[PDB]
């Protein structure tokens, strides 16, 4: 026989590797296709079908129109291990872009069953493969739900739930769940006592953010029921008639088997096996018959109104994300217990113009509490979630009247009538803190045209979106070469360049002037966030108006001049960056606890809203409010944060949630902190009653005091302006005090080490110097010896310095113009 | 490791915008909505073998050489006597033959018909295959060549007399879904013929009103399929080392013929084992993979099939090669036809037409390399 | 840097108007003659001198820079001035920017496709250009690194339409190419070598004329010695043409016969255990009693090659016991 | 060239054709201009590798003709009629 295949095979391949630049039908596919048939080159065959198919949407199309879809479900029948996996691959690819008319050809010779026993009997992944497989299966699928649904699946989903590693699996099985729980009574009852629902519970507090949208979605769908008492018979009624067909089956081939033929090692040797295959089969459909009488809906709604509640904490949790799927799940929620809703708030706004009490108004308060996020998308989406609220209590027919009647109030026998429609559900139905603690300081004034009350929620199709992205193959900008790849590389020469010449250019501000001014520039109002931009060359600043700009010091050009959405009354207390290596973002974090994370803040037209939160909540705005503090540590990924309450918070990135509360021991406010960007253990905070503190993460948060002193000998409370530790250099601990002391102090001894002698102490971070904010400007030795003096041609606002070149910013009280000067010799 | 730059974050939840989604920038979501086969098949039940060979006898209107081309199906018409091979020798071997391309196909052949034998040979066909398609191929060389105003010609009981049948009458005798193969000298005329009656038969269905009282529905003419041999009017070639019916072979015997004609233009012929025609055996059977035969016959299936498809556009090339076995086989046949064929100055046409890519397409090489390849090994055992 | 990059920027403001970046923000290339004229009457026709100077320099002085991005510069500077030196020099200046792995080897998008513009650019200037000395050294200089990119069947059929070319050169190279890409892409290379082979062998016999018989044979040499998998199972044919070629018509096809003979048997090597007692007395016949002093050397080179290759060494001497007769007395 | 396929050997008969075109003629201009362009027909697409010298040496001569221009730049905005 000739090698044409095996040439063949060789061409597919340096096509797949060097030619697939161009997205253009490969010339090549027939004939491996064609190889699929014989046992000489069927696993090579597969493995290039499969790298070609890993390319995008448009291989697959290609190798659907041309008719692949026979040969993977021939494959199907054959049992191998070296098969199973590439199968479960290929399978995974083909059902993530047309699953509507590829999920009834799996039906037909228990093609399921391969699936079912590469899961339950080969990586994580593989299983993450089967288990979307079969997700992919079950969905809008109720035929497929049948087949699909063994407690030996459920329970081996509960295992893998419980432990496996990779998060992949720990999204996809909790979205077999939720799918499985999609409308069917006998399941929910199934689940409810094999307890998966416990499980699904527990699985709200896991690291990665998909999960908790994914038990989010789960619980979702884990609502009881509309149209319960017709499901239960309409699915009485085809097992019925499945018992009657295998039954008749049954006898039909005992009369087979009843030939006076005794056939030894012959069909009848290969039909026992097929008579107990069939008997079980039938035990099992007695089984979930036994199991449907015994349903208790009303069991099922307690179950539904305790998982509610465990819902709620996640109000503050990290992402977006999360929030819109509970702001979708409060909408369903409306939109099936509606009268609840309608009878509370009635109650609950006339008590807003002058029964409630249960877990009930916790959500409509939750509510309410979502209606002012801090995000784009997620405020006019709980804003068209209150709207039917409204839009119904506008007239409820009889009811118009009397609202209008309270709604003329606003701008400032009805008792019964309301009273009466609580226990029309209250029949119907047949520890609890609530604690309804918000920050009140603003109040609900009452792109699609219309409203359907039960939302969608795309985080199906989202989630279906990640597997047309390549996975045996890295992606863009990752390559180890593209646009993307030479960009990184020429920000990783420019980030050597000017740390090696800030170590060059290091000992020259010891001894050069610090006198003369670079430039000057108009800010149109007076800003207070100052902030050198670390190795690009730009400079933010921020002002009470919340109004940001930002500015190209080297071209004295405005860049862009923006607004930060926050509410008039507050102010934005921090400016900072994020991935200063590669792009940097601006957090911007002002007194109200909302953390907002921009991108691309350079362009008015491409800028973007990334991220957006409140990592604090319990602030109360008095008028001496220090306002949100901030301090960030890359490598850990740390934000320290605090303010007006009693505790410093530490927030992750990695997995979005708070990993410990640190308390302050005190009840004066937070002046300034500061952490180790190496090392990432320890931090120090300054007070306004002069009181120096060092703490530690690494042990309990009750003892995770380690020592605390106060700043000079005087007893007196003296307000402290900045505390200070240098990233290079010698790492000298200098904290400034409004009396004009400045101090070098140890973690280690407890007696300062030096001292010398009010607006703001600023420290460069690797130029060993000490700027003093006074009506004139002084800059010292960290050693105490004076080096220079001049004025900024009242008081200082505020300095700064660019973290590696010597540049200094000043700016003035009641003034619009801010300088920089610049070090020379 | 940098932080707050995942997919989550640069995505917010929303899917990939369906706007967006149309307007393919990178060409990197082509879409093929209409993948899936419909699942409905119009299968191939039942053949007519039409085999006008009264061999012995000429038609008046050709002339011929004392030598000629007489071979028919792999049967000489000299080493069998008057009627042995007639029919039921040469159609026994072609039922044999067209077996291949389907075994789920029952054949009934004819015994060098009258119009009273074609009145049953068409209508049992007709009545016992409601919907399904009913294969027709006609082989004439003992018949005048078929006329401009379409008729062909079948004998008479004592074999005297050539009288003529028209073709409106054929396609009244038959049925909507056909395969057509026409090995006469001039099949263009009888395939434009059936077109312009087909033509002629919608106008007077439609705007006429007198629907003639036809078998099947009237729109389904359309489906029925034709090919035919030569393009115009040129005549056959009576040389006498090719077989007198090369169409019919390329269309049935495809691995056979293609050997043999590889063997008959091969530029050396020293070094080979032999009017001399070669005597090429080859061991194995069709449906085999691991034999030899078998091994050729998938190799020419896979490169017949690449060929076919990087040429066709694709609504044609799902209507001809992905619906039905037979049809597929036939037109996959077709494609050899189309580049063996013209090598002998005659040009073979299809009713659907194909582009004219198929003959001068780079891919074929491979192939006789494949031929070369196997033959060696042939030779050297 | 302080003064490689103004070296980078004179020859920047030399070819077009800009400066050399790699990515911060570039332009196209339709001001150079306007940058250039004010460039010499900023400091004080032909202008051939000046670009032949500036393109020296790219060849000759290495630079860490990135160095895979003014080619788009220097290869659309092909035919900016007529020359059968400017157009060579510039071809040759981008077949030297891409030696090994500079953006060769590695697989990305904007890593592959730039390399598939170039060397479908290149290979357009090396078989379009009239003048016919940039096409003997533009193909021969392709490195063994383009192998991936031009070894697809879009490219390799515009390359195999240079096996038939005027300069005898440009075939000898073009089928030496394509014996090498006869194991990199071989399902659309090595039918397409059947198809040349055959047509040679049919023009060697069919043609009466030596110069042409001359060039068949030397091209029957450098393809089986570029290509051994075309090689093996066509010794008969390839055979049963060269052995009866040693006429008296001139020395040279009768040494390039030999040369064929050699170079067949080399190649396929031990399987010509049933050739061998034919072609001994055949090849001995030309190596004894000269009719003339022709240049034996060719005589001698095919009995090299075959007998070692054969392994027959220690037979021949017994079977035919005259050879010791030939050898005593050539000398 | 309408009857038998010449991809293989354009490159020799393009280089012998354009020597006779460089030097004015008159007569033999129109023949050799039907006979590339026939050729033309027959290649195709492709020709877009010998479009550039031929059009050098066309402009260099100032010989211009209706069907040679009208068929290249329909060749070159994708518009080919036989």
């Amino acid at each position: 026989f000739t090698g044409f295949f095996e040439q063949n095979l060789t061409a597919f391949e340096l096509w797949l590797k060097y030619a697939s630049n161009v997205r253009h039908p490969p010339e090549q596919l027939p004939i491996v296709l064609q190889v699929l048939l014989s046992q000489v080159h069927r696993i090579r065959a597969l493995v290039l079908l499969s790298r070609f198919l890993d390319l995008g949407p448009w291989a697959v199309y290609l190798s659907l129109s041309i008719g692949i879809f026979p040969y993977v479900l021939k494959l199907l029948q054959s049992p191998a291990p070296e098969l199973k996996p590439i199968l479960v691959f290929i399978w995974a690819r083909i059902m993530s872009i047309d699953y509507k008319n590829t999920q009834s050809e799996l039906i037909k010779e228990k093609g399921y069953m391969y699936f079912v026993t590469v899961l339950v009997p080969t990586t994580d992944e593989q299983k993450a493969m089967a288990v979307f497989v079969l997700a992919s299966f079950v969905r809008n699928f109720p035929l497929g739900q049948k087949n699909c649904f063994s407690l030996e699946l459920v329970n081996k989903l509960c295992f893998y739930i419980d432990n496996s590693e990779i998060p992949l699996l720990r999204q996809w099985c909790v979205i077999l769940l939720g799918l499985l729980f999609a409308d069917n009574p006998l399941n929910r009852f199934v689940c409810m006592n094999t307890g998966a629902v416990e499980i699904l519970l527990k699985s709200l507090k896991d690291p990665v953010p998909e999960v908790r949208t994914a038990s989010i979605f789960a619980l979702k769908h884990f609502i009881s029921g509309f149209q319960d008492a017709e499901v239960i018979l309409r699915l009485q009624q085809e097992f019925e008639e499945q018992y009657q067909q295998l039954h008749s089956q049954l006898q039909h081939l005992q009369n087979q088997s009843h030939l006076q033929q005794q056939q030894s090692q012959q069909q009848q040797q290969h039909l026992e096996q097929q008579q107990m295959k069939i008997e079980k089969q039938i035990r099992h459909c007695q089984v979930m018959q036994n199991q449907l009488e015994v349903i208790d809906l009303r069991k099922l709604k307690r179950q539904e109104i305790g998982n509610l509640i465990s819902i709620l904490p996640l109000i503050n949790d990290g992402s977006s994300l999360v929030r819109k799927e509970l702001v979708v799940y409060f909408s369903h929620i409306v939109s099936r217990y509606s009268n609840f809703f309608i009878v509370v708030v009635f109650n609950d706004l006339l008590e807003e113009i002058k029964s409630q009490g249960s877990i009930f108004y916790t959500v409509w308060k939750s509510l309410l509490i979502l209606a002012e996020d801090p995000f784009l998308e997620n405020k006019e989406l709980s804003k068209q979630v209150i709207d039917y609220i409204l839009l119904e209590l506008s007239a409820h027919k009889e009811l118009g009247g009397p609202f209008a009647v309270m709604e003329k109030f606003l701008l400032k026998p009805m008792r019964t009538s309301l009273a009466k429609l609580f226990q029309s559900l209250g029949f119907s139905e047949s520890s609890n803190t609530s604690m309804k603690s918000h920050t009140s300081k603003k109040g609900p004034s009452g792109h699609t045209e219309p409203l359907q009350l039960p939302l969608n929620s795309s985080f199906l199709d989202y989630s279906r979106e990640y597997f047309q992205e390549p996975q045996m193959k890295k992606q863009e900008a990752d390559e180890p070469g593209s646009v993307e790849y030479n960009a990184r590389l020429w920000r990783r020469n420019r980030n050597e360049t000017i740390i090696q010449e800030t170590q060059g250019e290091k000992k020259l501000s010891i001894y050069g002037n610090w006198s003369k001014k670079l430039i000057s520039l108009n800010n149109k109002s007076q800003p207070k966030l100052m902030k050198f931009a670390q190795f690009e060359d730009q400079l933010i600043t921020a002002d009470d108006r919340s109004t940001i700009t930002v500015f190209d010091w080297e071209k004295g050009k405005t860049l862009s001049k923006f607004s930060n959405g926050t509410p008039f009354g507050t102010k934005v207390t921090d400016l900072k960056l994020i991935n200063e290596d590669d792009s940097a973002l601006l957090l911007t974090g002002s007194s109200d606890g909302v953390i907002k994370i921009y991108r691309d803040y350079q362009d008015v037209d491409t800028f973007k809203i990334v991220s957006a939160w409140r990592g604090l909540t319990d602030m109360l705005l008095t008028p001496r409010s220090t306002g949100l503090l901030t301090e960030w540590l890359q490598i850990r990924g740390s934000l320290l944060t605090t303010g007006d309450v009693k505790v410093i918070r530490v927030w992750d990135a990695h997995t979005e949630t708070v990993e410990v509360d640190i308390p302050a021991k005190t009840s004066s406010l937070i002046t300034s902190l500061t952490a180790d960007q190496l090392a990432g253990n320890i931090f120090v905070a300054g007070f306004a009653d002069g009181s120096l503190r060092v703490y530690d993460r690494r042990l309990d948060p009750r003892d995770s005091m380690i020592r605390r002193w106060r700043a000079g000998n005087d007893k007196q409370g003296v307000w402290i302006n900045n505390v200070h530790l240098q990233r290079g250099g010698y790492r000298e601990l200098v904290s400034g005090a409004t009396n004009g002391v400045v101090e070098l102090w140890d973690i280690r001894s407890e007696d300062p080490v030096e001292s010398f002698v009010m607006t703001c102490m600023q420290v460069h971070e690797h130029a060993p110097i000490i700027a003093t904010g006074t009506k004139q400007i002084k800059i010292w030795t960290t050693s105490g010896d004076l080096l220079n003096s001049f004025k900024n041609s009242a008081f200082l606002s505020s300095m700064a310095f660019h973290p590696h070149r010597m540049m200094i910013a000043a700016t003035n009280s009641h003034d619009s113009i801010v300088n920089i000067y610049k070090c020379e010799d | 490791i940098f932080y707050f730059d995942d997919k989550r974050h640069k995505t917010n939840g929303n899917p990939i915008p369906e706007e967006d989604k149309q307007r393919d920038v990178n060409r990197y979501y082509q879409p093929i909505t209409d993948w899936k086969i419909m699942k409905d098949r119009q299968k191939t039940v039942s053949a007519a073998l039409l085999l006008c060979l009264n061999l012995g006898v000429d038609p008046p209107d050709v002339m011929k050489t004392h030598p000629c081309a007489r071979v028919e199906a792999w049967v000489d018409p000299l080493n069998f006597q008057d009627s042995k091979k007639a029919i039921e020798q040469i159609g026994k071997n072609l039922q044999a033959q067209y077996e291949t391309l389907s075994l789920r196909t029952r054949y009934k052949q004819s015994l060098d018909p009258c119009v009273e034998d074609v009145k049953r040979f068409c209508n049992s066909l007709r009545r016992t295959s409601k919907e399904d398609r009913i294969l027709f191929h006609y082989n004439g060389h003992g018949v005048p060549k078929p006329t401009k105003s379409g008729e062909i010609w079948v004998f008479n009981r004592g074999y005297t007399q050539y009288i003529p049948v028209s073709l409106y009458d054929l396609q009244t005798w038959l049925g909507a879904p056909c395969i057509f193969v026409y090995d006469c000298n001039s099949a263009e005329n009888i395939l434009i013929n059936f077109q312009k009656f087909v033509q002629k038969r919608i106008k007077d269905d439609e705007e006429g009103n007198h629907d003639v009282a036809a078998p099947s529905p009237t729109s389904a003419y359309q489906d029925c399929f034709q090919l035919a041999s030569c393009t115009s009017d040129e005549l056959l070639l009576m040389s006498p080392e090719l077989p007198a019916d090369l169409f019919s072979c390329c269309l049935t015997c495809p691995i056979e013929i293609s050997i043999r004609i590889f063997l008959m233009q091969s530029p050396l012929k020293d070094s080979k084992y032999k009017s001399k025609i070669p005597n090429v055996n080859i061991p194995g059977m069709l449906s085999d993979r691991r034999t030899p035969l078998g091994e050729l016959n998938w190799i020419f299936t896979a490169i017949t099939d690449t060929i076919a498809w990087t040429s066709l556009p694709r609504p044609l090339f799902k209507k001809l090669f992905r619906h039905d076995l037979m049809i597929a086989a036939l037109f996959r046949n077709f494609l050899l036809a189309k580049r063996i064929m013209p090598w002998y100055n005659c040009h073979p046409v299809s009713d659907p037409e194909l582009p004219d890519s198929i003959t001068t397409h780079p891919m074929w090489k491979s192939w006789d390399l494949a031929m070369d390849e196997v033959l060696t090994k042939i030779v050297i055992d | 840097s302080t003064v490689n990059s103004r070296i980078l920027n004179l020859l920047s403001i030399s070819l077009s108007g800009e400066k050399f970046i790699q990515s911060n923000q570039q332009f196209s290339i339709e001001k150079a003659r306007k940058s250039r004229n004010q460039s010499f009457m900023k400091k004080t026709i032909t202008d051939a001198q000046i670009l032949i100077q500036c393109f020296k320099m790219l060849q000759l002085i290495h630079h860490q820079y990135s160095l895979t991005e003014f080619v788009r510069l220097i290869t659309i500077s092909y035919i900016e001035h007529e020359d059968s030196s400017v157009r060579k020099l510039a071809a040759l200046t981008s077949c030297d920017l891409f030696i090994k792995d500079d953006i060769c080897k590695q697989t990305s998008v904007h890593a592959l496709h730039s390399v598939s513009e170039v060397l479908s650019k290149l290979l357009m200037i090396a078989i379009t250009d009239p003048v016919a000395e940039i096409r003997l050294e533009i193909l021969q200089h392709l490195g063994s690194n383009f192998d991936p990119q031009l070894a697809q069947p879009d490219n390799l059929r515009l390359l195999f339409m240079a096996l038939n070319d005027e300069i005898f050169g440009i075939q000898l190279e073009a089928i030496k190419i394509i014996g090498r890409l006869s194991s990199v892409n071989p399902a659309y290379v090595v039918p397409s070598l059947r198809k040349t082979l055959l047509e040679l062998l049919t023009q060697l016999k069919f043609s009466n004329m030596p110069k042409k018989k001359e060039e068949s044979a030397t091209l029957l040499c450098t393809l089986i010695n570029s290509s051994d998998e075309v090689a093996k199972p066509y010794i008969d044919p390839i055979l049963d043409v060269i052995l009866p070629k040693c006429q008296d018509a001139s020395s040279a096809v009768a040494s390039t016969a030999l040369k064929v003979l050699g170079e067949l048997s080399v190649v396929g090597g031990k399987e010509m255990t049933r050739y061998l007692k034919e072609l001994m007395p055949l090849i001995i016949n030309t190596f004894q009693d000269q009719s003339n002093s022709f240049k034996r050397d060719a005589a001698l080179t095919t009995l090299g090659q075959l007998a070692a290759s054969s392994g027959y060494v220690v037979g021949p001497l017994l079977d035919y016991p005259e050879l010791l007769g030939i050898l005593i007395n050539i000398l | 060239a309408k009857n038998i396929n010449l991809s293989e050997m354009s490159s020799r008969i393009v280089q012998a054709l354009v020597r006779i075109l460089n030097n004015g003629d008159r007569e033999l201009t129109k023949a050799t201009m039907n006979t590339l362009s026939l050729l033309l027909l027959q290649l195709g697409t492709d020709f877009v590798v010998f479009v550039p010298v031929i059009n050098k040496a066309l402009l260099r001569n100032r010989i211009q003709h209706s069907v040679y221009d009208q068929l290249v730049n329909k060749l070159l905005n994708n518009e080919c009629l036989p």
